[PDB]
């Protein structure tokens, strides 16, 4: 059209709106949980070279993708609901859109390289240490990033085709590509089939292949002989596979709302994309850094 | 007959025990209990050496303050630079398990033994450039458990099969077989001035052995359990022992007996590195409870606790300088403490 | 120094009782899990029994279960073996053993044949 | 001046120190125990100082130690041996005289501390001749559980109820205090032993992740 | 047999019991006057600054 738009609003909370402070109170301390959950917990994989497992540093790497998403997505959110802060400019809306979907990306690739390294260790643990090393595990990291920036790379490169004039505010508290190419008419049908293909592609084989390694896991555990150390490892099995799913399934679950499922009401998209957002970034921290001996020895030790 | 030389050794014993009981007209306690305490000393980890993969039994510092040779059961004898961090040389061992490490004063050769039965003694001077082999001294029957060095052309071993062995490296043979140990010799020390050297065994017993002549001097009774680390007094004139019933114990060679035992009831576990600083005063002694403890030598007060590793601290050396103190451990870390 | 002096044993009839008490100087008894080792003539050394620090723990060779009973006293700092109906097999000399290192329960090399914390033992004949 | 060719040196070194970092960790080490009769010896010499054998199981390298050089006395290079994966443990399960010294030996090292965190593949070897002697030196004189004792072979299953009662025996003082026991019912010609040890440690680096990775 | 090593225990007890020894006060206060002596050359009893410190 004639012109595009250089700020765009985010919503918020469509159901609340007075009680937006009061919303401003628990999640700036689940930013600093997330913070210091990330922060020395990659303090305790970055000191310490006794942590220099591919288990450790796939969580420190975790925690560095959480962290950095953290920074993406808490402030512009805390901002918003603390001083009423909704506009954001468009190159900053573009930015934060490629950070978080990439940092998503990422995430779910090194979510993946977990798996199969949990898969590896547990189902063919005589194997475990000639194919899984410190080397391949930067090897991996750096496929990782570049997968992720290489796959999202074109939402960018896409949403600046569009021109935004018939619409301005958004439908989050942050920029997505689920949402921004919603507020242009035309030429989105080739924004909507790269998106949905690029989320069911990466995150969809990412899913479906830790799925598996914890059906395989969980397979290997049940046949432990107590009865003890069976319930155990299927109810550890269980919270990983919960978090993993409180990750994805909001994830596209997102992707299908915005894309077919606009008629729903918004506070389950919004509430979604926060899931898929605020949580993990505080869950993460908690099942895969405190839940372990080494890191948490390391932080009660410091 | 077995029974009247069965008297004439408790007999000998008793003769010895009351010698002993009218030397003591006191303790080295009461006597430096008019002194000033050395406070509370605060070592920190100034340096970690990393690099090993398997667990650390022994190391050694040289002559000259900054390099140290260590034995890890990998079969590895690293050779590090703690002043620079990094690793002058690395030598794979034939045997993978590996129990002792010594460091030339002179700097040129190191050694090392263990399961193998074998002393191995490798050229770090070689014209080539790489380590290779200089000896192989074969001729022990139990594990070596401790081998140190008195010039580049001796070294005195101490094995598993209750002897120690003064070997000519030129040879490759026992010049000297000390023998009257009853159990296994974990530890030998050789003192400041090379001519006598004690050595602690399985059978609570330190013998202070002369090196040229072959006979054991004197012989220390006072401990609970296998003594596993021993060390001089750098006066060379007292030693100090580190056993599995928890306790240090001080004795005087002169004296012929115990001076002082250094023990806690909050300590259960045995002592497996034993050194002195520089001055004697601070006695560092390694232990199971995954620390090291710094005890008063003259007040037997813990004044200190080098609290870095995770696993057994196995080793524990102080530079001949006394500037610094490296406690190698099960970590597969040594760490330089200051 | 660690010294185990065993005191009781002798000649005895088949079917009879035998005290044995061992003396210990050198160490703490109740950090100890004190042992009793025996050795027949023209064979090696065989583990009688057991009996932990306090006492509580109390094991036995199968030879000689429900006939030998072993007791410690920390008070007067000493060990107790009691035979009952001694078999003829049951002649050897008894060593009371010791464990090498305090509060555990693993007890390494009281069986051989230059250990060093052990008695030089009574001759029990039949 | 001479910093920078210690520095270069010390990266080679690094270097080495890292083959030889996937070299020991691809490698998973064993320490053999036995007596003097018992058949440990047919054990090291079935798939081939210290008797060193490397045996590749499934592309899998284990090397297992027999340390025969050293005395009867054991209490000090036994702590040599914590890194390994396992404990083999040969017992003559036809000698009931040192059946008894057997399980002494099996109980200090289950109970020693720095074995505490080792499993033990327990082979019962001399099958043969434990059946040969107990159809055939009875077992309830040397032990009086035994006449107690209940089974929990193919021609005879008194047999089984001895092989077993051993076996529950040595399962008992490993249930009587993170470490598992795998006993074995093997003789001295027998080529399943290599793959037995495979599947222990298979389990026992199995049961290691699981702690790991915190399901356990 | 053991009767060997029972006649070397006696001949080292006996040789052992023969021996120079001064008393545990002149031995403590001489460990004592050694430890006063050099304890102005201990790096761990005295703790170094950073300026004269080889491990900064």
């Amino acid at each position: 059209c004639n012109f595009t738009h250089a700020t765009f609003v985010l919503i918020g909370i469509p159901g609340l709106e007075k009680a937006h402070f009061w919303v401003g109170f628990p999640l700036l301390s689940m930013y600093v949980v997330a913070m210091f959950g990330n922060c020395i917990v990659v303090f305790i994989v970055r000191t310490e070279r006794s942590l220099h497992a591919p288990m450790y540093l796939f969580l420190c790497m975790l925690a560095a993708i959480d962290l950095a998403l953290s920074t993406s997505t808490m402030p512009k959110i805390l901002a918003l609901f603390w001083f009423d802060s909704r506009e954001i400019s468009f190159e900053a809306c573009l930015t934060q859109m490629f950070f978080i979907h990439a940092l998503s990306a990422i995430e779910s690739t090194i979510l993946l390289a977990m798996a199969f390294d949990r898969y590896v260790a547990i189902c063919h643990p005589l194997r475990h240490a000639a194919v899984l090393n410190n080397t391949v595990t930067a090897q991996i990291g750096i496929v990782a990033v570049v997968r992720g920036s290489l796959f999202f790379f074109p939402l960018p490169l896409l949403i600046k085709r569009l021109a935004f004039c018939h619409s301005n505010v958004l439908s989050h508290s942050y920029c997505v590509h689920q949402d921004v190419m919603k507020l242009a008419y035309a030429d989105t049908l080739p924004n909507v089939v790269y998106g949905l293909t690029a989320i069911l592609l990466v995150m969809g084989v990412d899913v479906m292949f830790i799925s598996l390694s914890y059906f395989l896991i969980i397979r290997t555990v049940l046949q432990l002989p107590s009865k003890s150390e069976r319930a155990k490892a299927f109810g550890t099995c269980v919270s990983h596979i919960g978090v993993v799913l409180a990750f994805y399934v909001p994830l596209i679950g997102l992707s299908v709302v915005h894309r077919f499922g606009n008629s729903l009401h918004p506070i389950v998209r919004v509430v979604m994309g926060d899931i898929y957002l605020l949580l993990p970034p505080v869950i993460n921290p908690i099942i895969y850094g405190a839940k372990t001996k080494q890191i948490r020895t390391r932080v009660l030790a410091m | 007959e077995l029974d009247q030389l069965r008297q004439e050794a408790e007999q000998l014993k008793n003769q010895i025990r009351d010698a002993r009981k009218a030397c003591a007209d006191a303790t080295l306690s009461q006597i430096t209990n008019n002194i000033d305490p050395v406070g509370r000393i605060q070592m920190r980890t100034r340096r970690t050496l990393r690099g090993h993969l398997a667990k650390i039994y022994a190391m050694h510092w040289g002559t000259d303050s900054r390099l140290l040779v260590s034995a890890s059961q990998d079969g590895k004898l690293i050779i590090w630079d703690s002043y620079t961090t990094n690793k002058v040389h690395a030598i794979p061992l034939r045997s993978s398990w590996v129990m002792t490490c010594a460091y030339a004063p002179s700097g040129n050769y190191v050694a090392c033994g263990g399961l193998d039965n074998i002393c191995s003694i490798y050229n770090l001077k070689t014209r080539e450039g790489n380590v290779r082999v200089s000896r192989e001294l074969a001729g022990h029957t139990g594990y070596l458990s401790c081998c140190r060095f008195l010039d580049d052309n001796q070294i005195v071993t101490s094995s598993g099969d209750t002897t120690c062995a003064l070997w000519d490296i030129e040879t490759g043979q026992q010049t000297t077989t000390f023998t009257g140990h009853t159990g296994d010799v974990m530890s030998l020390s050789l003192a400041p001035d090379t001519r006598l050297f004690v050595s602690g065994a399985c059978d609570a017993s330190a013998k202070l052995w002369d090196v040229r002549e072959g006979m054991c001097r004197q012989t220390f009774t006072g401990h609970e359990s296998d003594i596993n680390a021993i060390c001089f007094f750098p006066n060379g004139n007292a030693f100090a022992t580190g056993s599995d019933d928890a306790t240090c114990r001080l004795f005087d060679l002169r004296a012929d007996q115990e001076l002082m035992t250094y023990s806690h009831d909050n300590i259960i576990c045995g002592i497996t590195s034993v050194s002195f600083s520089k001055s004697g005063r601070l006695l560092l002694a390694g232990y199971d409870d995954f620390n090291c403890n710094v005890w008063d030598a003259l007040k037997a007060d813990r004044a200190g606790v080098l609290a870095g590793h995770d696993n057994r601290v196995s080793c524990l050396g102080v530079t001949d300088d006394g500037m610094a103190v490296a406690t190698g451990s099960w970590d597969s870390f040594l760490k330089i403490w200051n | 120094q660690v010294q185990l002096q065993e005191s009781g044993g002798g000649l005895v009839q088949p079917g009879g009782s035998l005290r044995l008490s061992c003396a210990a100087s050198g160490f703490t008894f109740s950090n100890y899990k004190m042992n009793w080792v025996r050795q027949a003539p023209g064979k090696g050394l065989e583990w009688v029994s057991d009996i932990s620090q306090s006492g509580a723990s109390i094991s036995y060779t199968g030879s000689v279960k429900g006939r030998f009973t072993i007791s410690r006293d920390n008070a007067k700092n000493t060990l107790y073996l009691q035979m009952n109906s001694l078999k003829p097999e049951d002649t050897a000399v008894y060593y009371c053993a010791r464990c090498p290192a305090p509060f555990t329960r693993d007890c390494f090399d009281v069986t051989s044949t230059t250990y060093a914390y052990r008695g030089q033992g009574t001759q029990v004949t039949v | 001046n001479e910093e920078k060719a210690q520095r270069e040196a010390n990266k080679k070194i690094e270097k080495q120190l890292q083959k030889d970092k996937q070299v020991y960790r691809a490698t998973h080490r064993l320490l053999l125990l036995g007596a003097d009769n018992s058949g440990k010896s047919t054990i090291v010499k079935q798939m081939r100082g210290i008797f060193e054998t490397k045996f590749q199981v499934d592309k899998v390298n284990f090397h297992m130690f027999d340390v025969g050089g050293q005395r009867d006395e054991r209490r000090k290079w036994i702590q040599c041996f914590n890194d390994v994966t396992a404990i083999i443990f040969v017992v003559d399960s036809s000698d009931y005289n040192r059946l008894q010294e057997a399980l002494n030996l099996f109980k200090s090292i289950w109970n020693n501390r720095w074995l505490r965190t080792i499993s033990v593949i327990l082979f019962l070897n001399k099958q043969d001749l434990l059946a040969e002697k107990v159809l055939a030196s009875k077992i309830e004189d040397y032990f009086p559980e035994f006449a107690r004792y209940t089974t929990p072979p193919g021609e005879d299953p008194r047999v089984t109820r001895a092989k077993y009662f051993i076996r529950d025996e040595f399962l008992r003082i490993s249930t009587a205090s993170r470490h598992y026991c795998y006993p074995h019912f093997t003789c001295a010609v027998d080529t399943e032993n290599a793959r037995r040890i495979f599947n222990d440690c298979r389990d026992i680096i199995q049961r290691m992740h699981l702690r790991q990775y915190e399901l356990l | 047999a053991s009767i060997a090593q029972a006649r070397k225990l006696v001949e080292q007890l006996k040789m052992e019991a023969n021996i120079d020894r001064i008393k545990v006060s002149k031995a403590a206060a001489d460990l004592m006057a050694y430890c006063e002596a050099h304890a102005k050359e201990d790096p761990l009893l005295t703790p170094v600054p950073a300026s004269e410190n080889p491990f900064r």
